[PDB]
């Protein structure tokens, strides 16, 4: 948690932005009032620091890193390999996989705000603190990681 | 073929008989006819086979088509089922692959993936005939505004891999196979594929350096798979074809399996299993007549369409049937993928020997 | 002069004066010229700017380059320093940089370089105008085996932010510096340069958005850098251009600090390092009147040619000397670029500032 | 150290890239330095996992260029240039990459992971000395002799 973080918000946002111009759908987190780490346990985590590289090689599909959701921490985030709980409800839009749903499973669980890209509904979209938003602009998304960060 | 559009898009000879420069152009005429029919930007694909004058004229397109306002993202060294999977999967209105499959090196292709997720439809050809057919250039040049950035999709190859991991059906693992992958569309997905079942893999051919595509390996002579097969002693063959469509094997003694025959071998597969739910299976007359002798023995009804799978996915369109084909080996499993797809053949075939028991020296024997 | 082609290359609107067409003739026209006197397949670099309308030239001349032979190992973010560093530490035969630098972003430029180091000179514009404005065509295509095949150079880069580095010849920690790229290319190197060496980071624009080079931020629009900084409390300020041609710095009083005092301070500090030249550094007629009065008061022998940077390259290689700087921001720093170069300048302003110790403030006392 | 998960991983992660032709040169440090030639790159300090391994080193990817170079028990490097050797004994048939993992082999002291990107044949040159083409149960004697 610093401004080096600060950036690398802004980073990830970069990251999402370039796979959502390539449908490269994946979910990832930021934790937001109770610890991830409990359904972040399943996998061998990393703990490095979030940078655009990295998370930008590791949520392609079709690789040692597509399935499961990022699970992160700090200016950090656990590697791939531990999803949060899915959702409930079905009197929502049915229109996507498990991404979108179980990202708004977790705003539904956890207190989470997590950012999900989307190739089953092809953009990105915000779920948080037990609301959501979807298919919002880009200074949306830059705006709030930047104020949730 | 129209005014500038040949059988299955462009084919010819890059710098020889095509021209680079006519190559841009219809690229951005091109671009133009499909702007001209769909509300907001344009977002296409683009593909190409791994031949050596091949790139050139896939960088003569893909600068032309960045002109005229679609924004085609680009991701070469593909195949072209694989391209039109994609298209039709992540959502795109268009898409371009480029290959020349059973020809030799001297030529590339050029072929336009339409919209539909089938081959190019014939308003869009007859659209990109009229802007490549009149004198005047009169498309909307964007200077600032408007203009459309080159994306590249390298991540191409993982999307029509993961086409075929779904298509796996049960494991492939076990097994002893051979995979000549001719310096062709195999040399990018389809050996990380055949290793993705998790099976022993031998494969020929696989470093392509640009000038080997179709030399000496792959559906042009397919005797150096089959001695390969029988040196490594592995069970079954793969030997794929320029552009991953076409599909041929030879089996643990060294013969040849014929395309009618892998379609015969898929056929009794699917009617044992009944999968193929429109039992009445398309085929084709270019076969040999005693392929429909063996399709009336096997209790298959099948129907005659021209030579060539454009009317065959005519007629599969008319009808509603699930498979039909020529004798190249195009085991095109519409409920499964969009186009011939010999990767997806090879699946089939592997699924077949897996769940049939038998191995593969009993299957072509009907 | 060349009808396209002038004194910083060819700069036209995109699709209005130069056609992409055309430019696709370019590369190939200038690729049957640039194979006249090496031997063998020779090798070239590109590069160019964060411009949307930048990529689609840059493709077409890509396209072209695969139409006479002329194998390309490019990249496509550096400045023309880089292209330049990359064509004389490469050994190639040609370097070509696209960018139109200071102006808007409805036009673009190219303009081939010099392999020596400097730009290339009046025999091969005028060789590449004639293939141009020439009725027939002559250019040969290869088809078979003699074509080349294109590479990304995108580990290449690395050796152009290590060279500057090593230019350094020193670390540019305790001064917190504030970069202006402002939608240039020097989001490529100089964030990467500064963080290695312990700076502080504050870039103002530093993410390209394709109708943003040089607009209303940079060399021609220096106020959001300065305001920044003061901002921010930097104690060094330094800017650069779309095509970091030039160079400009901001002042910790909020002032502009141009590149008269640039050069003045540039000059002075290679006065005291013994390292300026013989006695005689290059000037260009249209720095100010009190530049020039403080370096005849300074006693450095001042030498005054026609305006133009090219001028400036002509009289820096005659005259023996290691240095020539415009008060535009050109700053010829002989004795550790091969042509223009604004991180290199800036780099060697802030060695000087650190080993001499004067006040960013007291900086442009001449 | 008892690296017997990490030099197990490591195996791992080059057996499965060795088998499915994944094209990279990677490197694990010694009892000499390596921190001034890995500092140029692109930084993680990733924890040492097989499947992270086989991520990084995945072709056509954003990391995919430059070696990987580990300090420890985990790996800190992305696209830091090694220097390249002098030796006039290089194979031709080994490639480029092959011929920055035998640059260490007189500027450095420790041995490296090089996989053939055309082949897939295994190889390494450290001490001074070399050893290519050894099966998976030869590079874990290696790896073993390595620990
Ligand atoms: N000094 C170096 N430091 C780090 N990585 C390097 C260095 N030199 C080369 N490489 C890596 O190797 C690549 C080039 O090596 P190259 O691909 O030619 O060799 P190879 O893969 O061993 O052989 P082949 O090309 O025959 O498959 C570069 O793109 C880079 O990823």
């Amino acid at each position: 948690k610093k401004g080096s973080l600060d950036g690398h918000i802004s980073a990830y946002e970069k990251s999402f932005a370039y796979m959502s111009e390539r449908k490269i759908g994946a979910l990832i987190a930021i934790e937001r009032g109770q610890n991830l780490n409990e359904f972040v346990s399943t996998g061998i985590r990393l703990d490095a620091d979030i940078t655009s590289e990295l998370l930008i090689n590791i949520f392609i599909p079709n690789t040692p890193l597509h399935d499961g959701a990022v699970i992160v921490q700090g200016n950090k985030i656990a590697v791939t390999s531990a999803y949060l709980p899915l959702t409930e409800k079905s009197g929502i839009s049915k229109q996507f996989g498990t991404r979108h749903r179980a990202a708004i499973g977790l705003s539904e669980v956890s207190d989470a705000l997590i950012l999900v890209v989307s190739e089953e509904t092809g953009g990105i979209s915000v779920a948080h603190n037990g609301e959501f938003f979807a298919d919002i602009s880009k200074e949306k998304f830059h705006d709030i990681l930047v104020a949730i960060l | 073929m129209g005014k500038y559009f040949g059988t299955d898009g462009v084919r010819g000879e890059a710098n020889v008989e095509l021209t680079p420069e006519m190559a841009f152009k219809l690229g951005r005429f091109g671009g133009y006819v499909l702007s001209q029919h769909e509300l907001g930007t344009p977002k296409v694909y683009v593909g190409r086979d791994t031949r050596i004058s091949g790139q050139m004229l896939a960088s003569s397109l893909i600068s032309g088509l960045l002109s005229v306002g679609i924004e085609v993202y680009d991701l070469g060294v593909i195949a072209t089922p694989g391209v039109a999977y994609l298209v039709k999967k992540d959502g795109a209105s268009a898409g371009v692959m480029i290959s020349a499959s059973h020809n030799p090196a001297l030529d590339n292709g050029i072929k336009f993936f339409g919209g539909d997720g089938y081959k190019l439809e014939d308003e869009k050809e007859l659209e990109i005939e009229a802007l490549i057919d009149a004198e005047e250039d009169t498309l909307p040049r964007p200077s600032a505004q408007g203009l459309g950035m080159l994306h590249d999709y390298i991540e191409g190859v993982r999307k029509y891999q993961a086409f075929l991991k779904t298509t796996a059906e049960g494991n492939f693992e076990g097994y002893k196979v051979v995979l000549d992958t001719a310096n062709g569309a195999a040399y990018t997905s389809a050996r990380a594929v055949f290793a993705d079942l998790e099976a022993n893999l031998t494969v020929i051919g696989e470093n392509p350096d640009g000038l080997n595509i179709n030399v000496k390996v792959g559906s042009t002579h397919p005797e150096a798979m089959a001695k390969k097969v029988v040196e490594t002693g592995s069970d079954l063959g793969l030997a794929f074809d320029g552009d991953a469509d076409r599909l041929i094997a030879v089996d643990e003694n060294g013969e040849i399996v014929d395309g009618d025959k892998i379609m015969f071998i898929v056929g009794k597969y699917l009617l044992g299993q009944g999968k193929l739910a429109q039992d009445t299976l398309v085929t084709t007359v270019m076969s040999n007549l005693g392929f429909h002798l063996a399709l009336e023995e096997a209790g298959i009804n099948s129907v005659i369409t021209a030579v060539g799978d454009r009317y065959v996915v005519e007629e599969m369109k008319k009808n509603n049937y699930n498979f039909g084909g020529e004798q190249s080996g195009h085991m095109i499993f519409l409920d499964y993928n969009t186009t011939g797809d010999g990767q997806l053949s090879a699946i089939q075939l592997l699924k077949v020997m897996r769940e049939t028991g038998k191995s593969l020296s009993e299957l072509a024997s009907e």
